[PDB]
């Protein structure tokens, strides 16, 4: 499925800094352990 | 309590409007991404980077307004604080030192308009984000939808419940940080004094035992983080479980899509349950200064009564007055003298017996708490401020010379500029020439605080040019007959008792000294707050003999 | 600078312990939720496969597990995270307050005091509020890209190109924006201590200011000092703003160029369509976490950098002499000058003092005399050793003055002021003021050499009541009744009376004065008129700073 996402990675920066990506939700930690 | 900070904010609601709609357009323009690209694993790379750039200019455009707006209130909040506090009675000013009010004034707004800044758009953006979360929730599934809009307010609960420790524990913090600093500005200002007596360890240890009780409250409240930050957790977790339950009961094959969008929804209720607790500390916070913005002060309105013509006649009827902090002890008793144009009344006692007090009241500082104190005919509130205190001048005690250029000491307080000539003929008339001159800068020279850097007579020389810049009708002086020096105190008398100006004027001299009271028309003899004795100097010598300076 | 932060770390050493509890948690925080993605997958997959509702309920189990135990570790670190700070804060508010009052007067005519305690109120918290986040991120980050780094090994010759063409990008533009960062937050600090000291002198000299009606005068100057303010405020803003949409952009850009080679590469090289996005992942989290750890550290550096002027004064060593240890068990109490020529150091080459060489013995009074502004009061400051001749020597008892200890000389030589000023509260605690220990029973015998005690038995708690800030609860003579007080009650060998009488009346000025009554102290007394001083033994007339 891989639903996209619209919150920031880190919850405790504020989303000034949100620096927008291209993968979404595959830049999160999940995708850190991935396997 | 809250509505006080919404309050604060509510001046501009249309730049903080244009904001919200900017935000609103990119978390559109952010979603619409994966439907136009194609949802996974995608000539189709130039639109997705367009829309991103877009996105990226729209955030710049709303966070620079946000800023913008940000300062303008606090900037307005900052200065209308202190115009509030300066609208207070004299009395307010022994209740609250000065260190304290100042560290009032620049700390609590400063830390206030910090904490809205930093919260308001942090939950307008979670908000708009969660609501769109929510939206798309919807489409997934409208019965798990609502049952978890349905559990959601039990999690309120508790924040709710110890809203109100925050309050008394920020209260309590910025009550410390005040007194601490009344302590460093005493410790600061009194320099040379505290070298003195040696007592700079002592100053030390009154500084750290405040930093000490500062101390003991932020332990708690590093407690007080640690346990919410584990409750927020807690409950967002369960959020998120109590439903996966329901959705296992259910089982149907597009779950997926919801539990994946419920567990962005339970992190947006998560930064909104950190929320409140910042917002109560920043109620507790404001407590003060959402006091001085509205505490009503006990002075009588300024009237409106500007004459174009007027002579200081100046009667007291029955006057008797008593300190605020100590109400029970009568200062004065029922005082009772006339002055008029051209004549100079010599106010005479020993220390303590309410000289001081009878110019203060004269001035108007002081509301009598007995009779009635009248100028032509007008009691002294009716006059308009700036009037009255043109038309009323006075030289105090230890008179306060602030740290600026000495041509706007002379000329300060008044609505215009005066012309150089205006300046140069006070300075001469009050004698305060004969320094200035030598002064290598002149009238443009610097002056250090409290007047320290001059000598003793030359602020009293200062001060009474200072009072007769003005051309006032009634002239109070204090203490400007002892310090004076030889040429200065010839001016003085040349003023009082022989200048043209005189029967313009009238003159209250206090002095408990001889030095000038011989020529006075009239010698009032003030003893316990009471007149005793009046008449001209051969009329009061007459009937005592040697009635002072027995030796 | 990077010097600055080593004195911070220098001055935070003793809160180690904190930030080792600190770093061992958050560790074992981030160690936690890299195990929550592995139950959150497996019971995603389960609800949407064959259903099962036994595997499914020790995945949801394990979750919660998991969740419980980073949960704990994250909110039990930023506790300690905040507490932490709160202490450096305190910390460094009591050091520059004890070296503050180490300075020689001179400082304190140089700088106002409103500014001083505006820095001192501000600077700290601008120094330190900072910790409960920044430190955070930056050490996650840290910790977490070493991982993604490590990570290279999906296509080892193609993170290399990463590294050597991501950095000089983002380091230049760091540095350019800092550069303007620092100097824009300094400006910001310097221009809100000005503010703070326009509140300073309307609260403190209110009483003037009504007795001129200026309050509004007053109110505007705030207003324009807040506009200043103001502007800066907008400018730091607006600039930070811009740095973003630029780092922003250069990241979309060097993704784009890095999925474009990566397409390239899949024709003939060792990489397929499993590797190729199981790559992209490690790259795009490596380069959000270098850009946000360089932007991290930069905001760090210069927060500690825009508070330079804490430091300056914290480390500033004073114009003064070495500390003396001269204290003898008896003090004869001969003072005497030796050719002594003074110039204010703040505005030298203009002598007040040509020279002087009078000389002063027990039981002898001597009266010094002169016109306003000829010299006497700082001949009174350098008998008290609060400034240093720039000529000659100051003797007291064939000793130089500066050799004496300072607890001992202000015990033996103490004075009363032309104008005294009394510190908020107690009455006993301002006549006994600077004493480690005082009986009632000394306060009270001061009180009656200095007739005193007939208005303090009138007060509302007798000599317990409140006296308000700078006396301004007293009338001028209780005031110089107090002052008097205050110098009878250390015993002293040398008393120095600059103009005491002046604000007494004719009684208390003749009933006083007698101080040579118990005949055994040195007394100088400062006098405008030789009218007053007939009694003197021995007078001294002072003009244009000689002595006749
Ligand atoms: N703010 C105050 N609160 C309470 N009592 C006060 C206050 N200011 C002055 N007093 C008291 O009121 C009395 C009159 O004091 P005041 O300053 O008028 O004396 P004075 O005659 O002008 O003195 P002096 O000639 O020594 O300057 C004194 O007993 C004094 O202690
Ligand atoms: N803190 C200071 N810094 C620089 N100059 C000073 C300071 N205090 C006084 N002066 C100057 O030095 C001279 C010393 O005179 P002073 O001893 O104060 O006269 P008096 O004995 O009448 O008080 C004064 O004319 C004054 O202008
Ligand atoms: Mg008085
Ligand atoms: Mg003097």
């Amino acid at each position: 499925q891989r639903v996209r996402r619209l919150l920031p990675c880190d919850l405790d920066i504020h989303p000034s800094h949100r620096l927008l990506t291209l993968m979404n939700n595959c830049v999160c930690d999940g995708a850190v352990w991935n396997a | 309590p809250v509505r006080r900070l919404l309050g604060c904010l509510g001046s501009e609601t249309r730049r903080l409007s244009l904001f919200l709609v900017l935000v609103v357009l990119s978390s559109l323009g952010e979603m619409a991404i994966p439907f136009f690209t194609g949802r996974l694993t995608d000539r189709n790379l130039t639109l997705m980077s367009i829309l991103t750039i877009a996105s990226a200019v729209l955030e710049f455009v709303g966070d620079g307004i946000y800023n913008n707006t940000m300062g303008h209130v606090h900037s307005h909040l900052q200065g209308e604080v202190f115009g509030a506090v300066l609208r207070q009675e004299t009395e307010f000013f022994q209740q609250n030192q000065t260190g304290n009010i100042m560290s009032r004034v620049t700390e609590d707004t400063s830390t206030l308009s910090d904490s809205l800044s930093e919260n308001l758009s942090l939950f307008l953006w979670y908000l708009v984000r969660g609501l769109c979360l929510l939206g798309i929730m919807l489409w997934g599934s409208v019965s798990l939808t609502m049952v978890t809009l349905i559990t959601l307010p039990l999690l309120f609960l508790l924040p709710k419940k110890v809203g109100k420790w925050y309050q008394l524990l920020e209260v309590q913090v910025r009550e410390s940080l005040a007194k601490s600093s009344q302590v460093a500005i005493e410790a600061l200002s009194a320099m040379p004094t505290v070298r003195s007596f040696a007592n700079e360890e002592g100053e030390a240890q009154k500084f750290r035992e405040k930093l000490q009780e500062i101390k003991t409250l932020n332990q708690k409240e590093a407690v007080a983080y640690a346990v919410n930050s584990w409750t927020t957790s807690i409950s967002g977790m369960l959020l998120k479980v109590g439903i996966l339950y329901i959705g296992g009961q259910l089982v149907s094959g597009n779950l997926v899509t919801f539990v994946l969008y419920q567990m962005q929804f339970t992190q947006a209720v998560e930064v909104l349950l950190s929320i409140y607790p910042r917002v109560q500390k920043a109620v507790g916070s404001s407590e003060k200064i959402f006091e001085y913005l509205d505490r009503t002060p006990r002075c009588p309105p300024s009237g409106l009564l500007t004459p174009l013509h007027l002579e200081g006649l100046v009667q007291f009827q029955d006057v008797s007055f008593a300190y605020p902090n100590r109400p029970d002890v009568l200062v004065l008793q029922g005082l009772t003298f006339t002055l008029r144009p051209g004549e100079v009344t010599a106010l005479v006692g020993p220390n303590g017996s309410g000289k001081s007090t009878v110019a203060a009241l004269l001035q108007n500082l002081y509301q009598p708490t007995g009779g009635q104190l009248l100028l032509d005919g007008k009691p002294l509130p009716q006059y308009e401020h700036r009037y009255l205190h043109r038309q009323v001048a006075a030289v105090g005690q230890e008179p306060q010379v602030f740290g600026r250029s000495l041509q706007e000491n002379i000329a300060y307080g008044l609505t215009q500029k005066p012309t150089m000539e205006e300046i140069t003929a006070a300075a001469v008339k009050s004698g305060a020439h004969s320094f200035i001159s030598g002064l290598p800068q002149g009238y443009d020279t610097e002056v250090d605080e409290a007047g320290s850097q001059l000598s003793g007579g030359q602020r009293q020389a200062v001060a009474l040019a200072r009072a007769l810049i003005r051309k006032p009708c009634v002239l109070i002086l204090d203490d400007a007959t002892s310090a004076l020096d030889a040429n200065s105190q010839l001016q003085v008398e040349q003023l009082l008792y022989e200048s043209p100006e005189r029967y313009s004027r009238s003159v209250l001299l206090i002095t408990q000294h001889l030095s000038l009271v011989e020529q006075a028309d009239h010698i009032l003899f003030l003893e316990g707050g009471a007149i005793r004795e009046g008449g001209t100097h051969q009329q009061l010598m007459e009937k005592k003999g040697c009635y002072w300076a027995m030796v | 600078n990077k010097v600055l932060m080593w004195r911070l770390l220098k001055l935070s050493r003793p809160d180690l312990p904190l930030l080792v509890a600190a770093f061992f948690f958050l560790v074992l925080a981030v160690l936690g939720e890299t195990l929550i993605p592995h139950y959150s997958g497996r019971v995603i997959d389960i609800l949407g496969g064959d259903f099962d509702p036994h595997a499914f309920a020790s995945a949801i189990f394990f979750m919660c597990l998991f969740s419980f135990g980073s949960s704990l570790s994250a909110g039990c670190r930023g506790g300690c995270f905040t507490y932490t700070m709160s202490r450096i804060n305190l910390r460094i508010r009591e050091q520059l307050f004890s070296s503050l009052l180490r300075q020689d007067l001179g400082f304190f005519q140089e700088t106002k005091t409103g500014e001083l305690n505006s820095r001192l109120s501000s600077d700290t918290t601008l120094m330190s509020n900072w910790l409960p986040l920044n430190a955070n991120v930056l050490l996650r980050s840290l910790v977490k890209v070493v991982g993604l780094y490590g990570f290279m090994l999906s296509i080892s010759p193609r993170l290399t190109l990463l590294s050597l063409l991501h950095m000089p990008f983002t380091i230049a533009a760091e540095k350019v924006y800092n550069t303007r960062h620092q100097e824009v937050l300094r400006e910001i600090q310097d221009a809100v201590a000005r503010a703070g000291q326009v509140v300073r002198e309307a609260v403190g000299g209110l009483q003037t200011v009504r007795s001129f009606g200026a309050e509004e005068h007053e109110v505007c100057r705030y207003k324009e000092a807040l506009e200043q303010c103001r502007q800066l405020y907008w400018r730091r803003d607006l600039e930070r703003a811009l740095y973003l949409l630029v780092r922003r952009v250069l990241h979309l850009g060097v993704q784009m160029l890095m999925l474009s080679c990566g397409l390239q590469q899949m024709q003939d090289g060792e990489l397929t369509q499993g590797s190729l996005l199981s790559f992209m992942i490690y790259q795009e989290s490596v380069g959000s976490y270098v850009q946000t750890l360089v932007y991290i550290y930069g905001d760090m550096l210069s927060n500690v950098g825009a508070a330079e002027k804490v430091f300056s004064y914290m480390d500033r060593q004073p114009n003064l002499p070495s500390p003396g240890t001269l204290a003898p068990t008896t003090l004869q109490g001969v003072v005497k000058f030796q050719d002594v020529s003074f110039a204010y150091p703040n505005r030298p080459d203009r002598p007040v003092l040509k020279g002087l060489t009078f000389t002063l013995r027990p039981g002898e009074v001597t009266a010094l005399v002169g016109p306003n502004g000829s010299g006497k009061s700082t001949v009174a400051a350098l008998l008290q050793n609060l400034y240093q001749p720039t000529g000659g020597q100051v003797l007291l008892d064939e000793k130089p003055i500066s050799q004496y200890e300072h607890c001992y000389l202000h015990s033996q030589v103490v004075s009363v002021g032309q104008e005294p000023v009394l510190f908020s509260g107690s009455v006993r605690n301002n006549i006994a003021y600077g004493l480690q220990s005082c009986e009632d029973d000394k306060v009270m015998a001061a009180a009656q050499a200095a007739h005193a005690d007939d208005f303090i038995q009138e007060m509302e708690h007798g000599i317990y009541t409140d006296v308000g800030e700078k006396g301004s609860q007293l009338a001028a003579g209780q005031k110089q009744r107090l002052a008097i007080a205050r110098a009878l009650v250390r015993d002293p060998r040398v008393l120095i009376l600059d103009e005491a009488t002046s604000a007494l009346d004719v009684q208390c000025e003749q009933a006083l004065q007698d101080w040579n009554s118990r005949g055994d102290r040195t007394v100088l007394v400062i006098a405008h008129r030789l009218q007053t001083v007939q009694r003197a033994h021995q007078i001294l007339v002072l003009q244009e700073g000689k002595l006749q």
